[PDB]
């Protein structure tokens, strides 16, 4: 029964090492989107500021969109540190799952 | 006068030139080589249907730099020519006050093509003169 | 195998707490992305009212709107994996202690 | 009946997925309606100013 | 102790039911606050553009 139970450890360990890279590829995507939205918003903001008087109301909104974009860029760089922690705790566990399976 | 400049960095030093002389800003990707070109130029890019030369700002100012670190091309716009400048990170539009602008030209070694220096409690934003920088590339 | 199982308890609790800790970033990113969509729509619904003057500002607003609605999709795929990971974390509770008991 | 009762575990699992597919449509309908609400508010905050 | 523990079973169920009723008030308070936020943003996103 410690055999069957340790085989079910390998079910959790390879599901978490898959779920690491899963969320990592989705977070690399929300990072890409955020920094591109930041750059798109920043281009709007600069070209609108250059446009003077009529540009102003757009530049206000554009900079507020940029604020949420760089809050999404910050949020992406925090959800990455925890998915990279979850990765380490999943891969560093596989040396112990192969020792209990051998013993 | 309340001057509106575009703030951006090179090698942990802040720099900036006016918004009047900006076309837009993009992130670096492959720069097309021009044969027998001046050493302070990277090459040319297609931007808004036009052929823009991509200059390396730090090789015009003579300041220390790390080429790999740079990734932001700031496209400018003068009456004579339209030229892109490869640099580090960008901030955006910074409204500066005339009260905090120093006009000394011997403070650092690139002070003649610099319009001044903005004094602040963050990184010192050096005000460049786009005009005298374009005046350098055509000689 | 009991002391090699204590390394597993350490892992399984770091997964159980790590799946409640990553869930706040699912909630937060979803919230911000759904706000960014409505804000980009609020700009779109008025840059079109500026006609030829609004031209290149309505083009950028569009691609901001379209990108921010893709940030929602990616977040819905993180939500899907985080829920699956959270339910494995609680499931691992059994396997963890059923070794040291036997 | 041991095999006919295993068919019920499969049905009850198809119910658990079948209520999660309707909950994604609850989210979808709700989302579209809250956008439609905000668009109607952006019109209301200026039609009421338009005499 | 058998009849006093039945009085505890009544309490443990009244905690479970009272915690599902208080969760509906968490849902309500979040809802009203998130709309209050969105309404205040709709005023801010144009009052700043009204000179």
């Amino acid at each position: 029964m410690i055999s069957n139970s340790a085989k079910d450890v390998e079910r959790v360990v390879e599901s978490f090492q898959k779920g690491a890279e899963e969320i990592t590829s989705f977070v690399e995507t929300i990072n890409a989107i955020a920094e591109q939205t930041n750059l798109l918003a920043l281009n709007a903001a600069i070209e609108a500021a250059r446009a003077g008087e009529a540009g102003r109301g757009f530049a206000v909104v554009a900079d507020e969109i940029r604020k949420l974009a760089e809050e999404s860029q910050q949020a992406s760089e925090n959800v990455r540190r925890v998915v990279n922690e979850i990765r380490s705790i999943a891969e560093d566990a596989g040396k112990v799952s192969s020792e209990i399976t051998a013993r | 006068k309340e001057f509106e400049v575009l703030s951006f960095e090179i090698d942990e030093q802040a720099l900036a030139f006016d918004v009047d002389n900006i076309e837009m800003v993009i992130e670096k990707s492959d720069i097309t080589p021009v044969p027998k070109s001046r050493h302070f130029v990277e090459g040319v890019i297609n931007l808004r249907g036009r052929i823009i030369p991509v200059v390396n700002l730090a090789k015009i100012l003579g300041i220390s730099f790390d080429e790999q670190k740079m990734k932001s091309i700031i496209v400018a716009r003068t009456k004579d020519v339209e030229v892109g400048f490869l640099v580090d990170r960008v901030l955006g539009v910074l409204r500066i006050t005339e009260n905090q602008l120093d006009l000394t030209n011997v403070s650092d070694k690139f002070g003649k093509k610099s319009k001044g220096l903005v004094k602040t409690d963050g990184r010192l934003i050096i005000y460049l003169d786009i005009d005298k920088i374009i005046e350098e590339i055509t000689v | 195998i009991s002391n090699s199982a204590k390394d597993v308890e350490r892992v399984v609790e770091s997964f159980q707490k790590g799946a409640e800790e990553i869930t706040s970033f699912v909630e937060t990113i979803n919230a911000i992305a759904e706000q960014t969509n409505l804000l980009a729509l609020n700009a779109a619904i008025e840059a079109a009212r500026a006609g030829e003057a609004g031209r290149g500002f309505a083009v950028v607003a569009d691609e901001i709107r379209k990108l921010a609605e893709e940030s929602q999709q990616a977040s819905e795929n993180v939500r899907r994996v985080v829920n699956e990971i959270r339910s494995i974390a609680e499931d691992a509770g059994k396997v963890s202690s059923e070794i040291t008991a036997r």
